[PDB]
RNA sequence: CUUCUGCU
RNA sequence: AGUAGUAACAAGAG
């Protein structure tokens, strides 16, 4: 536990709700009203979100999802699900995105128990993920510290603050819309090693104060779901060629690299991944999705929908048509409004029109 | 099977020496 | 002369 | 006997002897629910929520003198404190290990008594026999299947009589017990549950498991019985299949119904063969039955049917040439008939497509509690004589022979809410649905069907409407004889190449004319172990194979099709899907695609991939040259005539240019090759037959044309015509 | 059983503006047969209510427009590129587990 | 080089993609707040979308009421809610002769119910508005509360068990000059007719929590105990009728459903001639609830049932009548807030016709100043449109009455239509010879909707080629697409008990395997997720794992006592067993041959205190909500364990006025679980019989005493005692 | 103050 | 402050 000093009981938000009393009470007050409730403040998008998505979607050593192991595999269809997991696990383990999915994993579920039991007291929670390194040895890294609030959570909705701190090497002041709730100072001259022999890079700790809702720390922690979103995916895509060719596909998609899908967009043009890249790129938008969830999420991804199917139809030579186009482009646009996420993905689908029409 | 792709001191897990 | 009815699918009527 | 003490302390409180006394029986259904606690919105979060704090579990009062108040670690097993609403104590479920750990043990030789239904499924694993996985375009269709098969001779009610009498003998009520069945069940049940203390809500549940039906609809592939529907997941997948024989014995019912089905696919595709008994021989030796041959299960299971016998005849086994139709076993002894759907309206304004029986029959009908001699011409009973055994049966085999005579006068008898669609909106069949209308109410169909004079007789008594015999008025054409009517007895025969079973005499008993037409699911699944591992496969599957066979073989299916295409529509492996073109039609659909695909090689250039793909499995059949021009070709599947359009792209055949791939019937097929030959310019001569389609319309040549107009045209001359989905294009005769 | 009372005059109440009874209009309905009311329903109805299909062509769809505020911020609950994590090599101390003295 | 996750469909084509644009795997967006707001901004929405309505002032509430019946035509493409009830009934009149008999088959089997249907199946369902209290209640308790109130009240019909007899009931407290009920301080108050009748017409509202793929909120209403009476018997009319319906969606579920409409459609597509041009439009109809006028469900109801018992139709056209003349209650009210003087404050809703207007924001204001005229006792009138509407099925009927009006018999034209229709949803294929067919047919039923109030939604719907659509997230591609997305939330721990859990786990993989496209490499990773997940949510890890948690020493002395490890079930630190191969198999069964013989009947001992058993209805049943949808009863196979425990229930409850009542359900609950002693059957069928408890547990008691004594189970001491003990209680019962 | 509660 | 977004939380009832 904490000590309550004056720096924690205002980063952590401690009597800042108004007294509650009877309306009878109050009504003669001058600056009594409703509660404020205005739209969003609307943002532009920016670099930074489509540059983590990118390290997002990389190749790691670190592991991050050891699995608990499944009973003996006797049925010949099982020792082919066993022989394709195996790869799955391989691609989807050394993920960066399975970094986020551990690490945040853990967060919620420390702090959804430190919530239930220490209602009244500010506890230290450690933000300590376990990894394999290539050789084999286990490692526990440290990211940083947690300082979690009262969490007399009575609603689904409520929200518990806490002020997390995290260790870093980058310049806040290089990029400073990407860190405007952070609070970045600089503790210590780490001797990272490169290969030139070794850089004193000042290490940077972002100690911001958030926050975070019962139902939000409930998602959270079962993020872990997104692995089965893109694999499943992944596997009706590796499935369906071999219903097609009649012979078990994973090979030939994995270790041949046959076939590749069009994942991304370059200089030079659109760029094709194979299904490693396909089943780390799914990967990352589900993590991405858990991550940055709202409800603009939500509505932009039904309208886009809509639009989606509206473009494979024209693609399919379907002759579609709208009864009123506008109408829907006016609802995709209002659901873009603050959150970096939902403009990412406008911008993507800016760009997937763009390319499937030409 | 490696998981491989075609695409120093990474700021998040880089070496102490 | 009891004898059986081999496949059959019906219920009893009233 | 401390109840009675506890009611004496209940009766002492003023509120609760007020509650006792107000509240009648009937009430306490209503009270017993009255509770506070809504029901949660979210459990999951709520469960997440609560493991978090102390004491989240609530455990009866008692536990308070069972369970230490907290363990060697000094960790509090349970809590003073009572639930709210109850008073059942809170505790942790660290009570719930303690208890697990050190608490008192007791005997439980009752619980695999008592979980039967459970316990089988791992009983029928662990003796489970695991084939091949074979990787195929697995075609899952949406139906009604067993998960729970119950008994096969007990019904709802039987269930929860033998239910009610071996779990509360005492509360039976005025129900009694009317049937060996139930008897034997409850008595071993009864010997099975001696001094069991489980609880007695619990052995009820288990035994209406095991005794009621229940049935869910499911997407299936394989076999629909309940050993095989439970371990669906595991054998049926997406793109592969296990082989897998379920442990224990299997229902007799089941092996007689899935070779049933195995026969009749057999016979219907063995048919379009060019040598159709060495066809049938072939695949009755590579068929399998829920891993039983087929080869070994035909000499020992009668299975009297249509498509039976004459596997049986091919197999040179004595057949018996009869058929079971609504608990009666049909023998025809005389006469022959040909099938002709026929469209009818019944009483109830809905029309049918019944499959009517032309020509003069005679029929020895056979029955548990009943015998009859019947003859019948088309839609007509000519005479019917019944010896049942009681009352209740001779009305049931009247009702079955009026059925099956097809009569105008008992189709108008119809009345009431009779559907012949399931909520599926599947087609049921409309004799079946007729004959379980009529048993469960036959008064109006008695009182339409007629009356006759009686020829005075002796040993025939006539019956009228109501039932009471008379021997001057009786029913059109029926009687009963209370001497009895003689029986059962196999036939050596002689079947011809042609399937064309007859007798010693050369009398045809037996011809695949005469096999349903329905294509019907198996209980057990049914393996096949040839190349065409998809020949005894349903319609939708056989057409779905069939394209992708066509679709992998593409780079040399296209160069005999250019070079020698009379061997290549030969193929054995377009067999299977002229099953499913109608017999009728067979003919001038080859001859049509046949010219098609001529007049599109005599034309340099204008080869179409796709046309190709499509039109090439109808022109397998021998051709029959007509004038006629077809703007979609049938196929039969679950008696629904699928149309395949000759030009364009359809929900039944589709090929995306998109994506470059071919969909059949939803399930994709292949991609399609880039083909520098390919070629099209424009014109498509593979339309019609004898006429090349220019294009686009100008509306100079003509304002429009209709398919069977355009003969018109002599030689030459260039018109518009209105060919496909509305899509009018200008073509040119030769 | 019979709608009387407070139901009755409820019942006499929830009906259609031309009518003002419930058995008035039962009456109606019972005796209703159809005339063409639709047929003539639609004539009169305007003809600007239509449900005019605009094709949608290769040509037809723009890009979304994003909001032209400031730059979007970082929301994570926690950093994701940027996060430097201090790590053990290999855990072989007394209290392996605790979160604490992991840290 | 910018990956991006969109490019994907560049190949794939989307349906076969369509999983990936779910964000199902983030939080849905909950409602924060009351209610308040959008229940009166559905109002005013309501009653603007029939503002050329005539305006009436009913004669028993006293409440203004709007009719927008026979209104002006819609001279725009706005929704408008001014149905036409000639059409509608032409439209009846139609569906009649397309289907002959279909509504006298329907009310047949109608009637059959009605005469068959007790008053516990009011008990089915929840969060019922109890008139008696002003809150929501289970089912349970607003029915006996209602019950109760009724027999207090002189109302003794209910008796009878009926549930007719309990409408008859209400009818009478309709005409009851004055109603007495208990408030609790157990103080008695006195409810005046026109107060009783506002107060049995009003509808509760609250917010749709845990919406996915909408924006903004909504809005959803709850009825009382007297409504939902009548509205069970018109559902059932309905789901009669729906039956018979082949476009009718609704009432299946399921594969059912999915059978059902791909049927429906392969026939469609099949019937239409090779010459004939198709298409399909799909796309909801907006603002569905807000246009469908009762008056409408009550001529159809009218219509549906000619030459019926006037029983009958009475009985079925109370539920229209009342719907018609009911109140929607604004709800918990609004929130305000002093910045400077730094305090929070609730005005209930109740004060909202009397505040002052210089509180609200803007938006607030206009609402509050446009709801006031129809502001009765707190509750606003709603007469137009149909709040949260319960006559799915009947709105499903009347839009299937619309498509079958489509036939080419019916529009005397060269273009005809068909398709499917389940609530607000619908799925329109259009047959014709050429595009400007296809138009004229689109612009009919469109105007035809319109007639009848019903009105596509332009903005979210669309036409192409026929051979794809979607309908009710089913996402049609010349065959149902096997979304899995859907299924993502019923992942993970279900949360129901420490065993039904797995099994529910097990259960759902198996579940999702055979129906939603879940390869095997999948299921085994999802059952690998799913264990570890259950571990780490019931503290059930391995004994020999080093993790440390507060139950890990119990699990660890049980881990080092058992000598067969792999026999311990998951709960108790034991291996997992399962794989593809037997997803099935309950796990004590699974693990039956490898238990301990010593903690194989600890766990399985029937005289533990953690299992208890309620009635059959609810024997291993539990109720899970997928993503969308309402709540499922979902069937699992699980044995009778000491992990079959129940968990904690809310004490809020326990610390408010309202505390009484979980009293006496305590005190029920006390006497029922009593009863269960003496008749022991008492749980798997429904007891029987107008006598008082006590007089039927006496009697058993003496009636078991006597054979137990001749059987000798007894002794004569024991006899004595217990019939000296029956005459105490008949004493005590006498004496009062 | 202390008591009571995190869906009521 | 912060969560968050058409209204809440930043404890509540005694
Ligand atoms: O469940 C199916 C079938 O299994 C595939 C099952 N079944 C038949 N026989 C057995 C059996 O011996 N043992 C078991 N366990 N199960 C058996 O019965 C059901 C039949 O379903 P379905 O395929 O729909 O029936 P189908 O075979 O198509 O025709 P059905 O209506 O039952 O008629 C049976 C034979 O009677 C012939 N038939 C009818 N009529 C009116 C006449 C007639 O007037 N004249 C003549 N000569 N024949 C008639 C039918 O054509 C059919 O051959």
């Amino acid at each position: 536990n904490m000590k309550k000093t004056s720096q924690l009981k205002w980063a952590l938000g401690e009597n800042m709700a108004p007294e509650k009393v009877d309306f009878e009470d109050c009504k003669d007050v001058n600056d009594l009203k409703q509660y404020d409730s205005d739209e969003p403040e609307p943002r532009s998008l920016a670099c930074w979100i489509q540059s983590e998505f990118n390290k997002a979607c990389e190749l790691t050593d670190s592991s991050w999802v050891e699995l608990d192991e499944i009973g003996e595999d006797v049925a010949p269809i099982e020792h082919i699900a066993s022989m394709r997991r195996n790869y799955f696990t391989a691609e989807v383990s050394h993920c960066r995105a399975t970094e986020y999915i551990m690490k945040g994993v853990y967060i919620n579920t420390a702090l959804l128990n430190a919530s239930c039991a220490a209602m009244d007291d500010f506890q230290l929670i450690p933000m300590i993920s376990k990894c394999r390194t290539k050789e084999g040895r286990r490692k526990t890294n440290l990211y940083g510290f947690i300082i979690k609030g009262r969490s007399h959570l009575r609603n689904d909705t409520d929200v518990v603050n806490f002020v997390s701190m995290e260790f870093s090497l980058t310049d806040p002041r290089l990029e400073p819309h990407k860190w405007e709730k952070y609070c970045v100072l600089e503790i210590g001259d780490m001797l990272l090693r490169t290969a030139v022999g070794q850089v004193s890079r000042p290490m940077f700790l972002y100690v911001r104060t958030n926050g975070t809702s019962k139902i939000k720390m409930k998602w959270g922690m079962e993020m872990r779901r997104c692995l089965l979103q893109s694999l499943q995916q992944i596997e009706s895509m590796i499935e369906a060629e071999s219903s097609v060719k009649e012979k078990d596909l994973t090979k030939e998609f994995f270790e041949n690299k046959s076939e590749t899908w069009p994942i991304g967009e370059s200089p030079k043009g659109v760029e094709e991944g194979s299904i490693g890249k396909v089943c780390r790129t799914l990967l990352a938008k589900s993590v991405f999705n858990s991550l940055y969830a709202s409800p603009q999420l939500e509505g932009f991804s039904a309208e886009s929908r809509k639009l989606l199917l509206i473009v494979q139809a024209l693609r399919d030579n379907l002759e579609p048509g709208t009864f009123d186009l506008e109408g829907l482009y006016e609802a995709i646009e209002e659901c873009l409004i603050n959150d970096p996420w939902v403009l990412l993905n406008a911008s993507w689908f800016n760009s997937f029109l763009t390319h499937a029409l030409r | 099977y490696s998981p491989t792709s075609p695409s120093s001191y990474s700021p998040t897990s880089p070496s102490y020496s | 002369a009891a004898a059986a009815a081999a496949f059959a699918a019906a219920a009893a009527a009233a | 006997m401390e109840r009675i003490k506890e009611l004496r302390d209940l009766m002492s409180q003023s509120r609760t002897r007020e509650i006792l006394t107000k509240t009648t029986v009937d009430h306490m259904a209503i009270i017993k629910k009255y509770t506070s606690g809504r029901q949660e919105k979210n459990p999951a979060l709520r469960m997440k929520w609560m493991m978090a704090m102390k004491y989240p579990i609530t455990a009866d009062k008692r536990i308070m003198e069972m369970i230490p108040e907290r363990n060697e670690q000094g960790q509090t097993l349970w809590s003073k404190t009572n639930d709210a609403g109850s008073d059942r104590v809170m505790v942790s479920p660290l009570a719930v290990t303690w208890w697990n750990r050190n608490g008192p043990t007791t005997s439980t030789v009752h619980y695999p008594k008592v979980y039967k239904t459970y316990f089988e499924k791992v009983e029928r694993l662990k003796h489970g026999t695991f084939g091949p996985v074979h990787f195929r375009n697995q075609v899952k269709i949406r139906r009604r299947v067993d998960i729970n098969p119950g008994h096969a001779d007990l019904s709802a009610k039987e269930a929860q009589d033998v239910i009610m009498e071996v779990v509360f003998p005492n509360e039976v009520g005025a129900r009694i017990l009317t049937s060996e069945s139930q008897l034997t069940i409850t008595k071993e049940k009864k010997k099975e549950l001696q001094d069991c203390k489980i609880a007695p809500l619990m052995v009820a549940y288990m035994l209406e498991r095991e005794l009621v039906r229940k049935t869910r609809f499911l997407p299936v592939a394989g076999g629909t019985s309940s050993v095989y529907i439970e371990v669906l997941h595991l054998t049926q997948g997406t793109c592969w299949e296990q082989m897998y024989t379920p442990g224990g014995e299997v229902r007799n019912d089941d092996v007689d119904q899935s070779l049933i089905i195995a026969a009749r696919n057999i016979v219907r595709r063995a048919t379009v063969s060019a040598d159709p008994l060495a066809s049938l021989l072939e695949m009755c030796h590579s068929t399998q039955i829920g891993g039983v041959r087929m080869v070994d299960i035909l000499r020992q299971n009668p299975t009297e049917e249509q498509a039976v016998d004459i596997c049986k005849a091919a197999m040179g086994l004595r057949i018996s040439s009869s058929f079971s139709f609504g608990g009666f076993t049909f023998k025809r002894t005389s006469g022959s008939s040909v099938k002709r759907e026929e469209e009818v309206l019944t009483g109830n304004l809905q029309t049918l497509k019944i499959r009517v029986h032309e020509g003069y029959e005679e029929f020895t009908m056979v029955g548990r509690r009943a015998t009859a001699i019947l003859r019948k011409a088309t839609r007509r009973l000519i005479q019917l004589i019944v010896s049942g055994k009681d009352e209740q049966s001779i009305a049931e085999a009247i009702i079955v022979a009026m059925v099956f005579s097809q009569e105008d006068c008992m189709i108008k008898a119809v009345r009431g809410d009779l559907n012949f669609v399931n909520r599926a909106n599947q087609r049921l069949n409309p004799m079946h649905q007729l004959l379980r209308h009529f048993q469960k109410d036959a008064k109006v169909l008695f009182q339409n069907w007629g009356i006759e004079p009686i020829d005075n007789v002796m040993g025939m008594i006539g019956i009228l409407p109501d039932m009471t015999p008379s021997t001057e008025m009786s029913l059109r054409g029926v009687r009963v004889s209370k001497m009895g009517v003689d029986s059962t007895e196999r036939v050596v025969v002689s079947i011809d190449r042609f399937l064309r079973v007859r007798d010693q005499r050369g009398n045809v008993l037996l011809s695949p004319e005469e096999v349903s037409e329905t294509q019907g699911t198996e209980k057990l699944t049914i393996t096949y172990s040839s190349s065409m591992m998809w020949e005894i496969n349903g319609p939708e599957s056989v057409l779905v194979n069939t394209y992708q066979w066509i679709i992998r073989n593409w780079e040399n299916v296209k160069i005999q099709w250019s070079q020698d295409p009379t061997m290549l529509y030969n193929k054995m492996e377009f067999e299977p899907f002229q099953s499913l073109v109608p017999k009728a039609a067979r003919g001038q659909y080859s001859g049509f695609v046949r010219v098609l695909f001529q007049q599109m090689r005599d034309v340099l250039g204008t080869f179409d991939t796709v046309q190709i793909i499509k039109l090439l499995p109808f022109a397998a059949a021998p051709p029959e040259q007509s004038r006629m021009q077809f703007s979609s070709l049938t196929v039969n599947v679950r008696g629904s005539g699928m149309r395949i359009v000759v030009r364009g792209n359809s929900p039944v055949f589709n090929y995306n240019k998109a994506t470059k791939r071919l969909t059949v019937l939803g399930k994709d097929a292949g991609a399609l090759m880039e083909d520098p030959d390919e070629g099209t310019a424009g014109v498509e001569s593979a339309v019609l037959r004898g006429f090349l389609i220019l294009g686009k319309e100008n509306k100079r040549y003509g304002p429009a044309l209709s398919i069977n107009e355009l003969s018109n045209l002599a030689k030459g001359e260039k018109a518009n015509v209105l060919i496909g989905q509305g899509d009018v294009v200008l073509v040119m005769k030769r | 059983f019979e709608i009387t009372g407070t139901m009755r005059r409820l019942a006499d109440q929830s009906l259609p503006p031309n009518f003002s009874s419930l058995e008035n209009f039962r009456a109606y309905v019972d005796g209703f047969e159809p005339n063409g009311c639709i047929e003539g329903k639609l004539s009169q109805m305007s003809k600007e209510v239509n449900a005019r299909i605009e094709p949608f062509l290769r040509t037809t769809p723009r890009p979304l427009r994003l909001p032209d505020g400031p730059p979007c911020s970082q929301r994570s609950k926690f950093l994701l590129m940027d996060a430097l994590k201090l790590s053990i090599e290999d855990p072989s101390h007394e209290g392996e587990g605790i979160p604490l003295y992991d840290a | 080089m910018d990956v991006n996750p969109t490019l994907l469909f560049l190949k794939v084509p989307v349906q076969n993609a369509i999983s990936t644009t779910f964000p199902y795997t983030g939080d849905p967006p909950y409602s924060h707040g009351t209610g308040t707001g959008y229940t009166m901004d559905t109002v005013n929405r309501t009653h603007k979308y029939s503002e050329k309505g005539k305006w009436t002032t009913n004669t028993e509430t006293g409440a203004p009421q709007l009719n927008p019946i026979d209104g002006p035509l819609p001279e725009d493409n706005e929704p408008s809610g001014y149905a036409q009830t000639d059409c509608v009934l032409e439209a009846m009149a139609f569906l009649e002769e397309s289907h002959p008999g279909i509504f006298e088959n329907s009310c047949l089997e109608t009637m059959e119910i009605v005469q068959q249907t007790r008053v516990d199946k009011l008990t089915q369902g929840r969060q019922t508005y109890d008139w008696t209290l002003n809150r929501n209640q289970p089912a349970a308790t607003a029915l006996a509360n209602t019950i109760e109130v009724f027999r207090s009240n002189g109302l003794t019909a209910n008796e009878s068990g009926r549930l007719i007899d309990f409408l008859k009931d209400v009818m009478d407290s309709m005409d009851k000059e004055e109603m007495e009920i208990t408030t609790h301080g157990k103080k008695k108050q006195r409810l005046n007719k026109r107060s009783y009748l506002i107060r049995a017409l009003t509808l509760n509202t609250m917010t749709k929590d845990a919406e996915r793929g909408k924006l903004k909120r909504r809005a959803i209403a709850t009825p009382g105990m007297q409504i939902r009476g009548f509205v069970y018997f018109v559902e059932a009319l309905a789901r009669s009728i729906c039956e018979k319906l082949e476009q009718s969606g609704l009432p299946v579920g399921g594969n059912e459903k999915k059978a059902k409409l791909a049927n429906v459609v392969r026939k469609m597509m099949t019937n239409s001639q090779d010459t004939e041009l198709s298409f399909t439009i799909t796309g909801d109809n907006t603002k569905w609830n807000e246009n469908q006028n009762p008056r409408m469900f009550l001529a159809m109801i009218t219509y549906i049932t000619r030459n019926q018992p006037e029983w009958f139709r009475n009985v079925l056209s109370i539920a229209p009548i009342m719907f018609s003349n009911k109140m929607a209650r604004l709800g918990k009210g609004y929130m305000f807030e002093s910045k400077s003087m730094k305090l929070r404050t609730q005005v209930p809703a109740e004060m909202l016709a009397n505040i002052d207007l210089k509180y609200f924001n803007k938006s607030t204001r206009e609402k509050i100043e446009k709801i006031r005229p129809l502001l009765i006792d707190g509750t606003a009138s709603l007469s137009p449109g149909m709040m949260m509407g319960m006559f799915n099925m009947l709105s499903t009927v009347l839009g299937v009455s619309i498509l079958n009006l489509g036939q080419k018999k019916y529009t005397k034209t060269t273009y005809w239509w068909d398709g499917l229709q389940s609530s607000d949803d619908f799925a329109l294929i259009v047959n014709a010879p050429n595009h400007e067919g296809i138009q004229a047919g689109v612009d009919r039923f469109y105007r035809t909707c319109k007639l009848v109030g019903i009105n596509m939604s332009k903005k979210k719907s669309y036409i192409n080629r026929t051979g794809t659509f979607e309908f009710t997230s089913f996402f049609y591609r010349y065959g149902f697409v096997a979304n899995f997305s859907m299924e993502l939330p019923s992942f993970g721990v279900s949360g129901i008990n420490e065993s039904a859990d797995m099994s529910v786990g097990v259960t759902v993989i198996k579940n999702n395997m055979i129906n939603n496209d879940l390869g095997p490499a999948t299921a085994q990773m999802a059952l690998q997720l799913f264990i570890k997940d259950y571990r780490y949510t019931y503290r059930c890890h391995r004994g020999d794992t080093q993790i440390q948690t507060r139950r890990a020493f119990e699990l660890k002395k049980l881990w080092e006592q058992t000598r067969s490890k792999a026999g311990l079930l998951v709960s108790d630190g034991g291996p997992n067993l399962y794989n593809i191969r037997n997803l099935h198999i309950p796990e004590v069964c699974l693990k039956w041959e490898l238990m301990d013989e010593d903690y194989q009947g600890r766990l399985c001992n029937p005289m533990n205190p953690f299992v208890s058993h309620k009635e059959i209805d609810s024997v291993n049943n539990a109720v899970v909500m997928p993503a969308h949808g309402p709540a499922k009863s979902m069937e699992y196979d699980a044995v009778a364990t000491t992990h079959s425990w129940i968990p904690k229930r809310n004490r809020s409850i326990l610390n408010t006025s309202q505390r009484g009542i979980l009293e006496d359900e305590q005190m029920y609950q006390k006497c029922c679980n009593l009863f269960e002693k003496f008749f022991p059957s008492s749980s798997y069928r429904r007891p029987v019989g107008i006598s008082s408890m006590v007089e039927a547990m006496v009697s058993r008691a003496r009636i078991d005493a006597r054979i137990d004594f001749e059987s000798g189970r007894i002794k004569k001491e024991e006899f004595a005692e217990i019939m000296k003990i029956c005459s105490t209680i008949e004493e005590l019962r006498r004496q009062k």
